[PDB]
């Protein structure tokens, strides 16, 4: 589709840019694509679009890009911070262990030290998030 | 690049001894590291190479094995001439060398 | 003071275990019902990123494999089921005893002849003995002229027909027979039923790429040291679909090769001894197989109302043969060298001490070079070629193998056991007309396998999947994943 | 086996040269590297570069970049460094080794980071002085 | 996958806390079991994953989670407030007859006395945004 | 479903009146019956759903009212104005040639006079995103 | 002989069959409401609109 995301990899963390029109531009060039085909095949094949493995194959890499981009902006609503880029959360760093050396490391490299906190942190990201939202539950309803 | 570091810096023991050196990295070596004996006024020879392969022509006292970011060199019984300079050499990439530890005799 | 944050749009990935969609530019049949268009793109993006990469165990790889395959099976499965063919048929006995399915002992042969006899013949474009099919040492197509009794739509009506069978497609009962009409049965038929392989399989080139659908691209190792297992490739290329790949099957040598460099490689396995070889384009080399003769083809219509292709020749043609053109004789002298100097070789650093081989053992499907063209499944006899090739000392091969010759003589095999791992028998039914084909050489497929300093056999194979973890294998399918956590100051209000 | 060469003093801004020479084998043999490390006096051993390498690639101690330079000539059985813009601090004893991978089932390429290598070999050491 | 609307059932409408990370997270739950299972299917059975009837149930399945949670957004975008919890809407309320006990009542008995306004309701809330919208249109046209 | 988009067509680009909720109404009223229709079939037949020719072809309407729901939304996010109306981007118009009478033209007429446009529109459009969230992206580092 | 013949025994033709198509979301139907319509008309100034036929 582009790939610009791949692109900048070796670059390092900091300065490395982060391009929030990804996903759905990578989103955008495979739907057209496919749904052109989806359309194709009747031409010539309109019943067994399905019955056969090659059918199933493809919706499953239908489904995928469908429930991947959904996949993202539902944890990102969770978090709340959807189009905020660096979102600036209120969730503390685990410990002082792991400081990224943001003008040496990739984040190739830096996401691959961090995988066993993500478990612990998408949770806390979003019981943070809660939490605000109770508080202006609250401040709306008085 | 690799960071590798050496411990004890200076360290002795008997003839007769058992005496070890330990090898650090920064960065995980998958298994790529090599171990060189140094004497004065000479060219340093290989000792181990790949973590835990016995260089021929060296003594059976001289053992060692590794991985990830932690390596051991092991002399069994130190011999009055094994003082030396030991080093570390990682070939992960580009390899750098660690700075060396030296073993005296008592 | 530092808080996780979340950057959104991040430059990572880790491993994709997902299929990937098919492109093409054959759309005949195919290509319509099952893939995209090929978009013709084939740009490529170099990365400053390390990656570990590997053939044998990869998901590319191991979707060609099993698309191949499948692609196979959806095409034969509405096809005619020749079950009601697996009845006694009447076979002429001379012939029958003469390629040996049947005994006699009425032929009381003996033969005085020269054993001081071998020759060495070779053959090139501009020569009459290709053009007319008298090659020294060729000889006839073995073919047993059998009739049978066929009921068709009408049902209580039947006709009997004539049908010619290549010797290797007959089983033939043995014992008592003091006259003619020998009674024999499809070779396959009885343990299994044999279907025929109807659409046109195997009659055109099958072509197609692969592309990762949304949010997934493929890695490529660019280096010129990939050997088929890398654990650290610094030159990693990044891409949305492979390059075209020919879905081709054989033993031995790869045909058509879409990894044709100026350049021999060796990919091994990383924890074993299998290998294939590429071959240096720079020698063009080349087979070309011809089967000789003009087959008349007649439809038959069996019982359900499906159709049955016939083959009534009812002649004696020369053997179908193939002709090795290039410089094989280079092109194998590099094959040696480049093993010498091979990272995973330990073995023998004399190049006279390297040695093509066929497998051993009595088993068909590995002894003999087994090749499509158009249809037809050809099973090549290749001790003239490697005697030539190599420059062999024949001397103890008995006087037929003693040869060295630039081509070899190889039969037409009708019922098919097909390539996959699954022990079923299809039929192929024949082509109409004369046929020749022109392919090029791309790879050797074989082991090296080597027990001491002298003596290395590279020895022929017929895994003819991991042709594919050739044509694909560099390749690494990745998930991009850009949302990254990381400590910073800048927490809101 | 490996015999170092050159002159033992060198004037800053300069360029120095060392050669070894390769007894009893050459510098076209298969798998090898023919590689340059220093040490300078009172320090560790810093590897310098590679080039038999059967071809012409070499790999060069980022560090130096710029200023080193690595040759072989098979008509001598001898290779060389060629090291630009001396200072003091390249003050060093320069030597020599093979860097023989372990070829077998443990070596994938003649890679750093993808085949065991190790400095079996080694010269005597050249020292060489940067002065005035 | 956590069912936390369901753990306050019984606290009444008042303080009964409401969480709009929710859906998020019952899909997410939900995408990463079936994807896995997506995957594994082919390991022993390829062909046949939508020609039986066990791979079209579970594809109305799959399709259900989609389709609910996008539902969810497009009838909240549709009324504009999908981020704002009580989202103040300026649909008056239609009549004093129905006016909830916030202190006693539940939301599971609250809703259920209010199923034949919400069908008046959603079409005035959509209008409502409506007309907000036409009158920033022109603001920023003009 | 409504077709209150079509229903202005006509009344020229100026005072055209634009409703951003158009899309999600019709989504809406799409998976509403179409889900009915899901659990209505197997009271009679559940096995073959997708085998026949008809569930493929409902399976294939059903995937494009969510592919261009997504399409569309997408396709805004890239742009990164999704609920803004008349967005107010900064990307300069093409050229003096093509202007529209804004009290003369419908936008069905006007579209047409631009398709060749929007191919290079696009790119631009989420080009000036881009760099707006860069500018975002380094305030919030910084 | 040329063929096989099958029954078309699940009632079909036993009965009128009858229905209409829809448009799916985002799609609509334009219809051509003239009265000089006569199968291909470039320039059909009645154009009614409805989700379905
Ligand atoms: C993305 O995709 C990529 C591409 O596929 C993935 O990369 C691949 O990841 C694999 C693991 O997920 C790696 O394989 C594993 O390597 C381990 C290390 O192997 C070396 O050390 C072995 C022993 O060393 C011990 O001691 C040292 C210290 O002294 C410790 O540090 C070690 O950890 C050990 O404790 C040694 O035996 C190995 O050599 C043998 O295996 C390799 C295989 O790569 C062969 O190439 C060698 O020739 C040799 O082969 C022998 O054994 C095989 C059987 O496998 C026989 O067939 C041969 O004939 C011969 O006898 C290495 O020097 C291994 O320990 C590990 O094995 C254990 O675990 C597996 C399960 O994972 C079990 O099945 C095994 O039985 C065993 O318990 C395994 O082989 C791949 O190398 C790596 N590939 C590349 C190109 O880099 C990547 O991970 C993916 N990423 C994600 C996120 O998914
Ligand atoms: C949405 O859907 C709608 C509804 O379907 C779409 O509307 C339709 O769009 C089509 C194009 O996409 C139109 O058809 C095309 O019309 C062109 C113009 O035809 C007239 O001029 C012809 C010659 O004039 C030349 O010279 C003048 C100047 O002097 C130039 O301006 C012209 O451009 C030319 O260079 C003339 O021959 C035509 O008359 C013949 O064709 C029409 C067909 O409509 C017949 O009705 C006539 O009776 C006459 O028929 C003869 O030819 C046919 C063969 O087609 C024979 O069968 C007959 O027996 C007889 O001999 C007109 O006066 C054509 O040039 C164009 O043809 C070329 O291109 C097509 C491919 O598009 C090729 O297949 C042709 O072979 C040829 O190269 C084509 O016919 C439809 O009219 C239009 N329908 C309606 C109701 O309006 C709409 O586009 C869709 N929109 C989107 C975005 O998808
Ligand atoms: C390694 O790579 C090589 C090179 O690509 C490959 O060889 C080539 O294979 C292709 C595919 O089989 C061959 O292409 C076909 O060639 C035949 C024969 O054409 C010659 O002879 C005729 C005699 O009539 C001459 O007129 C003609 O000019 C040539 O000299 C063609 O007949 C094939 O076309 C058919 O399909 C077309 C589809 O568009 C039809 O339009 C066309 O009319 C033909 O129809 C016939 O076949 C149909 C089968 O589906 C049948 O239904 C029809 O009734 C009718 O019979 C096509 O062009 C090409 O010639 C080969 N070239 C060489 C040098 O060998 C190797 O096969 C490959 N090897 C391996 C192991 O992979
Ligand atoms: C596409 O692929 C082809 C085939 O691989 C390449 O062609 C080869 O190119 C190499 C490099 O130029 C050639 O190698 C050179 O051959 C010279 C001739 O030697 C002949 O005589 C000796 C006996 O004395 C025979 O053993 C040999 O086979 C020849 O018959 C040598 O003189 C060259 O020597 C150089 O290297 C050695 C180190 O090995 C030094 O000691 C020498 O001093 C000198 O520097 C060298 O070996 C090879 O012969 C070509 N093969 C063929 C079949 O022609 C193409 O180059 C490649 N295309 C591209 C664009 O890369
Ligand atoms: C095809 O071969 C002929 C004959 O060459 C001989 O027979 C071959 C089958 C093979 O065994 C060769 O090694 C033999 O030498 C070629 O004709 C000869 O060409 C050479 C020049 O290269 C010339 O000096 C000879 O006089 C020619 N011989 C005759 C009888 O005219 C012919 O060129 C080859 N064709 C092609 C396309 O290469
Ligand atoms: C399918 O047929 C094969 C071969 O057929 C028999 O042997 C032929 C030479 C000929 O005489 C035919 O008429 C015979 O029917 C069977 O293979 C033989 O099996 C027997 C055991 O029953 C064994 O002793 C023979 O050596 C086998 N011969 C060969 C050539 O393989 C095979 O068993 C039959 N399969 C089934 C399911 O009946
Ligand atoms: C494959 O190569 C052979 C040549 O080896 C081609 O056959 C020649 O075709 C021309 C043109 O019809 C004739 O004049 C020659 O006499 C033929 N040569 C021989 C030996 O018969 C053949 O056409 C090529 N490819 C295919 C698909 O047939
Ligand atoms: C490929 O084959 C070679 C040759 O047999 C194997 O090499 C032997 O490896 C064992 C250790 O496993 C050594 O003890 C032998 O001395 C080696 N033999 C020779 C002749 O060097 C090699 O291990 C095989 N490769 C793999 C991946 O199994
Ligand atoms: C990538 O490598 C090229 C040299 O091939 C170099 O010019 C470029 O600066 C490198 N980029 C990064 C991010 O390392
Ligand atoms: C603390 O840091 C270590 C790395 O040294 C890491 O393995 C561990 O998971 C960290 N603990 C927490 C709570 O983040
Ligand atoms: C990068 O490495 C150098 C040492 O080479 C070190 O001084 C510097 O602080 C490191 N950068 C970061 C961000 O840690
Ligand atoms: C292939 O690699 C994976 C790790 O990615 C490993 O789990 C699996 O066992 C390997 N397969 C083989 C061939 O052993
Ligand atoms: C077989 O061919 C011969 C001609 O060689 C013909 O006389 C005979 O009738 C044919 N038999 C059948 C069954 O078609
Ligand atoms: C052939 O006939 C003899 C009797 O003359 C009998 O013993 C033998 O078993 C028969 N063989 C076969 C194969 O029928
Ligand atoms: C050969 O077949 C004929 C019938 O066509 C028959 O009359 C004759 O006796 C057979 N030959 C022998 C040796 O039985
Ligand atoms: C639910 O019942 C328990 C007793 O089993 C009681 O302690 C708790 O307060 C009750 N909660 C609510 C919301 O009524
Ligand atoms: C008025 O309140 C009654 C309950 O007493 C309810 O049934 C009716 O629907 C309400 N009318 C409106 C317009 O909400
Ligand atoms: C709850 O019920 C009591 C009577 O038991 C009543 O006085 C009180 O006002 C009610 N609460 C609400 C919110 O109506
Ligand atoms: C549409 O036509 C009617 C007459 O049938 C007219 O009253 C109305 O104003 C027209 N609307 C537009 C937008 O042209
Ligand atoms: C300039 O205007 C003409 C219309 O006269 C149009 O065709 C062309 O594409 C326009 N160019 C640009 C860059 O918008
Ligand atoms: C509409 O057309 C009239 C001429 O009839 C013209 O004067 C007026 O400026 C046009 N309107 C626009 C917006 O261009």
């Amino acid at each position: 589709g582009f790939l610009g995301f791949l692109a900048t990899a070796g670059s390092a963390m900091g300065a490395a840019s982060l391009t929030l029109t990804a996903q759905s531009r990578t989103l955008l060039a495979g739907i057209v694509q496919q749904q052109q085909q989806l359309l194709d095949v009747p031409k010539r094949q309109q019943e067994l679009l399905r019955l056969t493995v090659w059918g199933t194959k493809n919706l499953q890499t239908r489904v995928t890009a469908i429930e991947k981009y959904l996949k993202d902006q539902a944890q990102l609503n969770a978090w709340g911070c959807a189009f905020r880029q660096v979102c600036c959360t209120t969730v503390p760093w685990p410990n002082a262990s792991l400081i990224p050396k943001w003008n040496n490391e990739t984040w190739q490299e830096w996401e691959r030290k961090v995988d066993f906190l993500e478990e612990n942190i998408t949770a806390l990201l979003e019981e943070a998030q809660i939490q605000q939202e109770k508080n202006m539950y609250e401040l709306q309803k008085l | 690049d690799i960071l590798l570091t050496q411990s004890p810096s200076s360290l002795s023991g008997s003839v007769g001894d058992r005496v070890t050196i330990t090898c650090r990295a920064s960065q995980g070596i998958n298994s790529y590291l090599n171990w060189y004996q140094q004497k004065p006024g000479k060219a340093p020879k290989l000792l181990i190479y790949f973590a835990n392969r016995l260089q021929s022509g060296v003594p059976s006292r001289f053992s060692g094995s590794g991985s990830g970011t932690e390596f051991t060199l092991t002399i069994s019984s130190l011999q009055s001439e094994d003082g030396a300079t030991y080093y570390c050499q990682q070939y992960d990439t580009f390899p750098t060398f660690g700075p060396g530890t030296k073993l005296d005799i008592k | 003071t530092l808080y996780v944050t979340v950057f959104y749009g991040v430059p990572a990935w880790r491993n994709a275990t997902i299929p990937l969609f098919c492109a093409t530019k054959n759309r005949d049949t195919w290509g319509t019902t099952q893939c995209l268009p090929d978009n013709g793109d084939y740009s490529e993006m170099a990365l400053n990123v390390t990656e570990s990469f590997d053939a044998w165990n990869n998901t590319v790889t191991e979707q060609a494999i099993e698309d191949v395959w499948q692609l196979f099976e959806t095409s034969i499965k509405p096809c005619v089921k020749l079950s009601p063919l697996c009845i006694t048929m009447r076979c002429n006995k001379s012939e029958t005893d003469r390629w040996g399915l049947t005994k006699s002992i009425t032929t009381t042969a003996s033969t005085t002849s020269t054993t001081a006899s071998a020759k060495v013949d070779m053959v090139n474009e501009t020569s009459s003995c290709i053009a007319q099919d008298n090659c020294t040492g060729l000889e006839q197509e073995q073919m047993i002229s059998c009739k049978f009794n066929m009921t068709g739509l009408k049902r209580d009506k039947s006709k009997e027909y004539n049908e010619t069978w290549y010797s290797a497609d007959l089983v033939c009962e043995q014992g008592n027979n003091t006259g003619n009409e020998s009674r024999c049965y499809m070779n396959h038929c009885n343990t299994s039923v044999i279907q025929e392989s109807c659409d046109k399989h195997y009659w055109d080139a099958i072509r197609f790429r692969y592309c990762a659908p949304p949010g997934y691209a493929l890695l490529r190792c660019n280096d010129t040291n990939y050997s088929g297992f890398m654990p650290k490739c610094s030159k990693v290329v990044v891409s949305s679909c492979t390059r075209m790949m020919e879905t081709q099957t054989s033993t031995w040598f790869g045909f058509n090769g879409t990894r044709a460099e100026n350049r021999t490689y060796i990919y091994w396995h990383g924890r074993d001894n299998r290998t294939i070889i590429s071959l240096n384009k720079y020698y063009n080399l080349t087979m070309k197989c011809r089967r000789p003769g003009n087959k008349t083809v007649l439809p038959v219509t069996i019982m359900s109302g499906l159709v049955f292709h016939s083959q009534p020749i009812n002649d004696r043609p020369k053997q179908a043969w193939c002709w090795f053109g290039g410089k094989w004789k280079d092109a194998i002298k590099e094959v040696k060298q480049t093993i010498v100097k091979h990272p995973r070789y330990t073995g023998t650093n004399n190049t006279d001490k390297i040695n093509l081989t066929a497998p051993g053992g009595g088993d068909p499907e590995v002894t003999f070079m087994w090749t499509n063209c158009r249809g037809e499944f050809l099973y090549c006899k290749m001790n003239w070629f490697l005697n030539w090739v190599e420059d062999r000392n024949t001397a103890n091969q008995k006087p037929k193998e003693q040869h060295k010759r630039n081509y070899v003589p190889c039969h037409i095999r009708q019922i098919i056991n097909t390539w996959h791992k699954v022990g079923k028998n299809v039929y192929l039914p024949p082509r109409e007309g004369d046929l020749t084909c022109n392919s090029t050489v791309t790879s050797l497929i074989a082991n090296i396998d080597w027990i001491d300093g002298n003596q290395t056999n590279i020895t022929m194979s017929a895994e003819v999947a991991e042709l594919y973890r050739l044509e694909l294998g560099d390749y690494k399918l990745v998930e991009i994943t850009p949302i990254g956590l990381a400590p910073t100051s800048c927490k809101r209000y | 086996q490996l015999q170092e060469s050159g002159p033992g003093v060198v004037r800053p801004s300069q360029t120095l040269s060392l050669t070894c020479a390769v007894s009893g084998d050459t510098v076209s043999s298969c798998c090898f590297f023919w590689t340059w490390i220093r040490q300078p006096p009172g320090k560790g051993l810093e590897w310098i570069g590679n080039i038999s390498y059967d071809n012409d690639n070499t790999n060069y101690n980022p560090s130096l970049k710029t200023r080193i330079s690595i040759s072989k000539d098979m008509s001598k059985n001898q290779f060389s460094l060629k090291l630009n813009s001396l200072t003091a601090t390249d003050t060093a004893i320069y030597y020599c080794a093979r860097e023989s991978p372990s070829r077998g089932n443990f070596c994938y390429a003649y890679l750093y980071g993808n085949c065991p290598l190790h400095f079996d070999l080694w010269g005597q050491g050249v020292l060489v002085t940067v002065s005035s």
